[PDB]
C-alpha cells in the first residue's frame, strides 16, 4: 500500500434525452425511510472562582476581593447558558400538553408500529430503536469515590477539586421517552388534527389516502396496493434498526457535542500548570519561601491570567450555545412542520415526496424518521400539449396527455394510469390556430 | 463562607545536633580569591539566632529567598564559599556583574539561589594576597582557575 | 479530619485524612499532580502518607421563595448522599443555625443530591422552582417548601377504531399574541 | 392592562442593554496589581519613572474591561439579528398572504395577522380557525354500486 | 430534485408552473411568443446592469 494522489470526482456523468414531444411517466414506486440526527442541547457546567483560582488559600481570597466584579459577570454569563439548554428541550419535545395513551394493538391496517413504540413486557419505557440509539453514544461522581481512587487519577476528580462542575438537565430521559411515546401513538390514531386541536381519530387508512392524495396521486391507487405499501413500510423501518448494530458512525455529530463539552473543562484543568511570568505555578511554593510585600506581587501575575483563563472558556462556550441554540430552533420547526403536518417544502423532510414523520428521542438530541414516496420506473411517450376536436381547443384537467402509438389518453403526472379522454377530464379554451403543437383527437 | 481553620499542626524531622558556624565564620585563615574553596554542609540544624551577641555583618543579602523566612525551610544541597577580598570589590560578589572580581575570580550563576555575607576583617589578616588581573577570556560559573606564572 | 494549615516543609490549609496504599519510591513526600498540585504528603520521620483533601468540596444551593414572602431557604447539597452531608461540609465546626441543615427530618434524596429543609410531597404540579432531574419546589400552604416532582401535561385516550371518525361540528375565531423583539440599544463608547 | 407580563422579552432585553454599562462602570474602581485605583493618587505621590509602570497596570485591565463589553456587545447582537430576521420573515408570510406552515403563523388554521408596534420589537395578533365540537360517526373508504368503486 | 430526472418539452413545464399560482394554462399557449420575448428581455438589460 501506498499514499497516493488524485483529483476528486465531482458525480457521475448522466445526459437527458430531450425532444419537444417526449415525456417520462413513472410506472412504479417505493417507500423509504430515512434519518435525520439533530443536536438539541449540551451539559451545563457551573465554575467556583475563588476555589478555581486560589482554593484554600486565605492570602490569595483576600487579594481577590478588588475585583469580583468580572467574576460574577462570568458567573451570571455561565447561568445564562445553562438555563438555555433546558428551554431547548421544552420548545422541542414539550409541543403539545395531552399524554395520549399507548394503544394496545400496534399494527395499524398492516403498518407495523411494534419497533418505535414502548412494549410492556421489556422494564424500560422506550422503545427499541430509542434503546438502540441510547448505547451509540458513550459526570455524577461522588465524595469518597474520588478520594478511594488517587491510583488511577481521572479527569473527572481533578474537575470537581477545582470548581468545575456539571448540572444535571431538568427533564430525565423517561420525561422524554414519555413525549416521544405521546407523539408516535397521537400521529398514529389521529393523523395531522391533534396539532390544531382536540385529537380526532381516522382509521389509518383514510389518513394516507389522505396524505397520497396530498402530493398529487389519486387515493385509489393506494387502495389498490395497500398490502404491498404497507410491507415496504415494514421493510423499510427493518434494516435500519440493524444498520444502528453494526454501522458506528450515524450518530456522529451528538458525539461531537459530547467531546466539546469535555476536553475543554480538561484544558482548564491543565492551564493551571502557568506561570504567567511568576517564579512557579505552586502559591504554596510562592507563600513558603517569600514574606507578603514580596509574595503580593507574584500572587497578582497568577490571579491575571487565571481570570483570562477563565475568560476564554466562557467566551467559547457562550459561542457554542448559540449554534446549539441554532440547531435547537431548527429541530423545532421541523418537529412543528414535518411530524404534526405535511409538508411541501422541498428536502426539508428528506428526500422524497413527504408523507408523515416520527420522533425518536437520542441522547442531547433527537432523531427523525422521514416516511417519504420515491418513483421508480419511468416509461418512454409520446405527448401533446392540446387537442382540438371541432374547432375547438381542450386542455386537461389534472395531468398530461399521452399516447401508446396508436390511441389517446390522459393519466396522471406521477403515475402511469391511463383513461379515456372524456368531456369531465378537459376544458374548453379556445381554437385550435392558437396553440402551438396541437393535434387532431376525439372527446367521448 | 462558612468554614475556616483553627489550629496549625507542624511536622519536622528528627536532625538535632547544631550546624558548625564558628568553624566557618571564625576559622583561623582565610583563602585568596582566586584559590577560593568550597565546603559542603550537611546533617544540621540551622539557626543564625547563635551570631547576634558576637557578629556583626556589613553586608546581608539573599536571592531567590527572602530573609526572616529562613527559620522555617529546609534545604538539601548546601554549599559555603569563602574568600577575602577589599572592602570596596564585595559588590562584585552578585549574579550579572562586571569587574576583575567578577569574570576573572569568583563568577555567580544567573539563576543563583542563595545568601551572600561578608564583613570587615581588619586587625586579623596582615599576609599579602593574590587576585587575578588579567585572563585571555572569562570565567565561568562556579569555577576556578588555581594557577600562576 | 479538620481544616487545618500543615507544615511538611511547605504551607497548605486542607483537611487531613488517613491515606490509602499510595505508592511511594521513599524518596518523595509529595509527588506532583496533572495540574502542578502537590497532593498526599508523607509524615517527614515516618513512612505513613496522609490525605490532602479541600475540605470545602463541591457546590452548593439555595432555594428561597423570595425575601418579602418569608425568611426560611432550603439548601441542595450537590453530588453528595443523604447521611453523609456533616462530614462532607465538616458541621462541628460550622455555627448551630448551620447545623439545622445538615441533618433533621425534612430529608430528601434525588439525582441532583440531597435536598434538606423540604418535606416531600407525593402531588404532582407545574414546575415553580426547578431543581433538577425532573424534581422541582414551590411555597404551598402556614406555609412551606413542598419540593414535588413535576407533571409533564394532562392525561388523555384516544378511541381508535377501524371504522370511526370525529368530525366537528362547530367552530370558533381566536386572536392570539406574539412578541419578538427587533433591535437593542445602541452605545458608543470613548476610549481616552 | 391587568396582565403585566406578556412583554418579558422586550423588558429583558432592556434590563440586558443596562447593568452592563452598570458593571463597567464599577469596574473602574480596581486597583489591577498597582497602589491606588485612583490616578491622581498615583500621581500626586510619585515621580513619572515609578508611576509609569502604575498607570500602565491601570491601562492595561481598564482595556480587558472594554474588550469584555464589546465581546458581550457582539455575542448579544448575533441573536439579535437572528430574532429580527425571524420577525421580518414573519412579517413577510403571515401577514402578506396566508401560510399553510403548521404553527408558524399562531396555532390553529391560519387566516391572517395583524402588526402591531412595541418598544424595540413588534408585536404580530395572529387570526385562526379552531374546530370545538366533534362527533362521532361510521365511515368507509369506498362505495361500489355496479360493481364499480366510488 | 426527487429521484430520476424525468423529461418535459418546456412549454407544459411552463404551463404547469404558471397552473401552481392560480392562473389556467390556456393563457401560456395563448401568449406564448409573448412571454418567451419577455423572459429573453429581462435576460437582456440586466447583464448590461451588470
Ligand atoms: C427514451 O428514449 C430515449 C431516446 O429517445 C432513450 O435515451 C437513449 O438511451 C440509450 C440507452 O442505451 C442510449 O444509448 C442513447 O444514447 C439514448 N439516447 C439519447 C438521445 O440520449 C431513453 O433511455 C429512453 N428512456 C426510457 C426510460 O426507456
Ligand atoms: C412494483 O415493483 C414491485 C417489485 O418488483 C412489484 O411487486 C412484485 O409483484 C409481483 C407480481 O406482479 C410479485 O410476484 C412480487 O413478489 C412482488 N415483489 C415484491 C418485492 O413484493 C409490484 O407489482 C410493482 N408495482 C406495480 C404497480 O407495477
Ligand atoms: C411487528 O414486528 C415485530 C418485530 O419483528 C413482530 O414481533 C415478533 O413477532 C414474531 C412472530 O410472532 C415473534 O417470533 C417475535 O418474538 C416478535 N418479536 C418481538 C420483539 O416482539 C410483530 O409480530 C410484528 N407485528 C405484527 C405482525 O402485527
Ligand atoms: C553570647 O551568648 C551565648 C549564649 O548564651 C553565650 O554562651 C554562653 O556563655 C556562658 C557564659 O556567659 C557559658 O557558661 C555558656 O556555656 C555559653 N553557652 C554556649 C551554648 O556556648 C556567650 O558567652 C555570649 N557571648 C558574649 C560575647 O557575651
Ligand atoms: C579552558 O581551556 C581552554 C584550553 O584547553 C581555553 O581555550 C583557550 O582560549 C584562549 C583564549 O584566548 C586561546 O588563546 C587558546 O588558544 C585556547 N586554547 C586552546 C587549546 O584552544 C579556554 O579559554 C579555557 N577557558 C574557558 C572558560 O573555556
Ligand atoms: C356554534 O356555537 C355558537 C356559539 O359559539 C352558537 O351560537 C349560539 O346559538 C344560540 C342558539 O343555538 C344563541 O342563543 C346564541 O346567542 C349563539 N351565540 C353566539 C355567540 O352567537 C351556534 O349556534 C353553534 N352552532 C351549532 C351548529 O351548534
Ligand atoms: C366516541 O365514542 C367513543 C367510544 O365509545 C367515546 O369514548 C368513550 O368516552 C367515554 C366518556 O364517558 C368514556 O367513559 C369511555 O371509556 C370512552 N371509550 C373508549 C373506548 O375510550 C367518545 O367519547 C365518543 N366521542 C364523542 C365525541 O362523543
Ligand atoms: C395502445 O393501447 C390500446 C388500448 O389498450 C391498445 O388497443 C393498443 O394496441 C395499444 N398500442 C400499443 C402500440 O401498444
Ligand atoms: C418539434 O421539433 C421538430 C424538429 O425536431 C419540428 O419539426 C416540430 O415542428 C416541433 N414541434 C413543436 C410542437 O414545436
Ligand atoms: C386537423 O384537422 C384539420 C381540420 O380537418 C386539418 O385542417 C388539419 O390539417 C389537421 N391537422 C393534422 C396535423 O392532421
Ligand atoms: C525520631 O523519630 C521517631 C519516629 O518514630 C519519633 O518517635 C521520635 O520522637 C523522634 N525523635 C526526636 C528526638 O524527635
Ligand atoms: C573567634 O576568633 C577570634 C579571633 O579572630 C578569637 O579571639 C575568638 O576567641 C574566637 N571565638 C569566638 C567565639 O569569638
Ligand atoms: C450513595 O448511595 C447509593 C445508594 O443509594 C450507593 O450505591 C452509593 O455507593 C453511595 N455513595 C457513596 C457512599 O459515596
Ligand atoms: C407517598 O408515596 C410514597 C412512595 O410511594 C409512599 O410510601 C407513601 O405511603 C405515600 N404517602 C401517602 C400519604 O400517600
Amino acid at each position: 500500500k501506498s499514499i497516493v494522489a488524485y483529483t476528486m470526482s465531482l458525480g457521475a456523468e448522466n445526459s437527458i434525452a430531450y425532444a419537444n414531444n417526449s415525456i417520462a411517466i413513472p410506472t412504479n414506486f417505493s417507500i423509504s425511510v430515512t434519518t435525520e440526527v439533530m443536536p438539541v442541547s449540551m451539559a451545563k457546567t457551573s465554575v467556583d472562582c475563588t476555589m478555581y483560582i486560589c482554593g484554600d488559600s486565605q492570602e490569595c481570597s483576600n487579594l481577590l476581593l478588588q475585583y469580583g466584579s468580572f467574576c460574577t459577570q462570568l458567573n451570571r454569563a455561565l447561568t445564562g447558558v445553562a438555563l438555555e439548554q433546558d428551554k431547548n428541550t421544552q420548545e422541542v419535545f414539550a409541543q403539545v400538553k395531552q399524554m395520549y395513551k399507548t394503544p394496545a394493538i400496534k399494527d395499524f391496517g398492516g403498518f407495523n408500529f411494534s419497533q418505535i413504540l414502548p412494549d410492556p413486557s421489556k422494564p424500560t419505557k422506550r422503545s427499541f430503536i430509542e434503546d438502540l440509539l441510547f448505547n451509540k453514544v458513550t459526570f455524577m461522581k461522588q465524595y469518597g469515590e474520588c478520594l478511594g481512587d488517587i491510583s488511577a487519577r481521572d479527569l473527572i476528580c481533578a474537575q470537581k477539586f477545582n470548581g468545575l462542575t456539571v448540572l444535571p438537565p431538568l427533564l430525565t430521559d423517561e420525561m422524554i421517552a414519555a413525549y416521544t411515546a405521546a407523539l408516535v401513538s397521537g400521529t398514529a390514531t389521529a393523523g395531522w388534527t391533534f396539532g390544531a386541536g382536540a385529537a380526532l381519530q381516522i382509521p389509518f387508512a383514510m389518513q394516507m389516502a389522505y396524505r397520497f392524495n396530498g402530493i398529487g396521486v389519486t387515493q385509489n391507487v393506494l387502495y389498490e396496493n395497500q398490502k404491498q405499501i404497507a410491507n415496504q413500510f415494514n421493510k423499510a423501518i427493518s434494516q435500519i434498526q440493524e444498520s444502528l448494530t453494526t454501522t458506528s458512525t450515524a450518530l456522529g455529530k451528538l458525539q461531537d457535542v459530547v467531546n466539546q463539552n469535555a476536553q475543554a473543562l480538561n484544558t482548564l484543568v491543565k492551564q493551571l500548570s502557568s506561570n504567567f511570568g511568576a517564579i512557579s505555578s505552586v502559591l504554596n511554593d510562592i507563600l513558603s519561601r517569600l514574606d507578603p510585600p514580596e509574595a503580593e506581587v507574584q500572587i497578582d501575575r497568577l490571579i491575571t491570567g487565571r481570570l483570562q483563563s477563565l475568560q476564554t472558556y466562557v467566551t467559547q462556550q457562550l459561542i457554542r450555545a448559540a449554534e446549539i441554540r441554532a440547531s435547537a430552533n431548527l429541530a423545532a420547526t421541523k418537529m412543528s412542520e414535518c411530524v404534526l403536518g405535511q409538508s411541501k417544502r422541498v428536502d426539508f423532510c428528506g428526500r422524497g415526496y413527504h408523507l408523515m414523520s416520527f420522533p425518536q428521542a437520542a441522547p442531547h438530541g433527537v432523531v427523525f424518521l422521514h416516511v417519504t414516496y420515491v418513483p421508480s420506473h419511468e416509461k418512454n411517450f409520446t405527448t401533446a400539449p392540446a387537442i382540438c376536436h371541432e374547432g375547438k381547443a381542450y386542455f386537461p384537467r389534472e395531468g398530461v396527455f399521452v399516447s401508446n402509438g396508436t390511441s389517446w389518453f390522459i393519466t396522471q403526472r406521477n403515475f402511469y394510469s391511463p383513461q379515456i379522454i372524456t368531456t369531465d377530464n378537459t376544458f374548453v379554451a379556445g381554437n385550435c390556430d392558437v396553440v402551438i403543437g396541437i393535434i387532431n383527437n376525439t372527446v367521448y | 463562607f462558612r468554614v475556616s481553620p483553627t489550629r496549625e499542626v507542624v511536622r519536622f524531622p528528627n536532625i538535632t545536633n547544631r550546624c558548625p558556624f564558628d568553624s566557618i565564620f571564625n576559622a583561623s585563615r582565610f583563602p585568596s580569591v582566586y584559590a577560593w574553596e568550597r565546603t559542603k554542609i550537611s546533617d544540621c540544624v540551622a539557626d543564625y539566632t547563635v551570631l547576634y551577641n558576637s557578629t556583626l555583618f556589613s553586608t546581608f543579602k539573599c536571592y531567590g529567598v527572602s530573609p526572616s523566612k529562613l527559620i522555617d525551610l529546609c534545604f538539601t544541597s548546601v554549599y559555603a564559599d569563602t574568600f577575602l577580598i577589599r572592602f570596596s570589590e564585595v559588590r562584585q560578589v552578585a549574579p550579572g556583574e562586571t569587574g576583575v572580581i567578577a569574570d576573572y575570580n569568583y563568577r555567580l550563576p544567573d539563576d543563583f539561589t542563595g545568601c551572600v555575607i561578608a564583613w570587615n576583617t581588619a586587625n586579623q589578616d596582615v599576609g599579602s594576597y593574590f587576585y587575578r588581573s588579567h585572563r585571555s577570556t572569562k570565567l565561568k560559573p562556579f569555577e576556578r582557575d588555581l594557577s600562576s606564572d | 479530619n479538620q481544616c487545618v494549615n500543615f507544615n511538611f516543609n511547605g504551607l497548605k490549609g486542607t483537611g487531613v485524612l488517613t491515606s490509602s496504599s499510595k505508592r511511594f519510591q521513599s524518596f518523595q513526600q509529595f509527588g506532583r499532580d496533572a495540574s502542578d498540585f502537590t497532593d498526599s504528603v508523607r509524615d517527614p520521620q515516618t513512612l505513613e502518607i496522609l490525605d490532602i483533601t479541600p475540605c470545602s468540596f463541591g457546590g452548593v444551593s439555595v432555594i428561597t421563595p423570595g425575601t418579602n414572602a418569608s425568611s426560611e431557604v432550603a439548601v441542595l447539597y450537590q453530588d453528595v448522599n443523604c447521611t453523609d452531608v456533616p462530614t462532607a461540609i465538616r458541621a462541628d465546626q460550622l455555627t448551630p443555625a448551620w447545623r439545622v441543615y445538615s441533618t433533621g427530618v425534612n430529608v430528601f434524596q434525588t439525582q441532583a443530591g440531597c435536598l434538606i429543609g423540604a418535606e416531600h410531597v407525593n402531588a404532582s404540579y407545574e414546575c415553580d422552582i426547578p431543581i433538577g432531574a425532573g424534581i422541582c419546589a414551590s411555597y404551598h400552604t402556614q406555609k412551606s417548601i413542598v419540593a414535588y416532582t413535576m407533571s409533564l401535561g394532562a392525561e388523555n385516550s384516544i378511541a381508535y377504531a377501524n371504522n370511526s371518525i370525529a368530525i366537528p361540528t362547530n367552530f370558533s375565531i381566536s386572536v392570539t399574541t406574539e412578541v419578538m423583539p427587533v433591535s437593542m440599544a445602541k452605545t458608543s463608547v470613548d476610549c481616552t
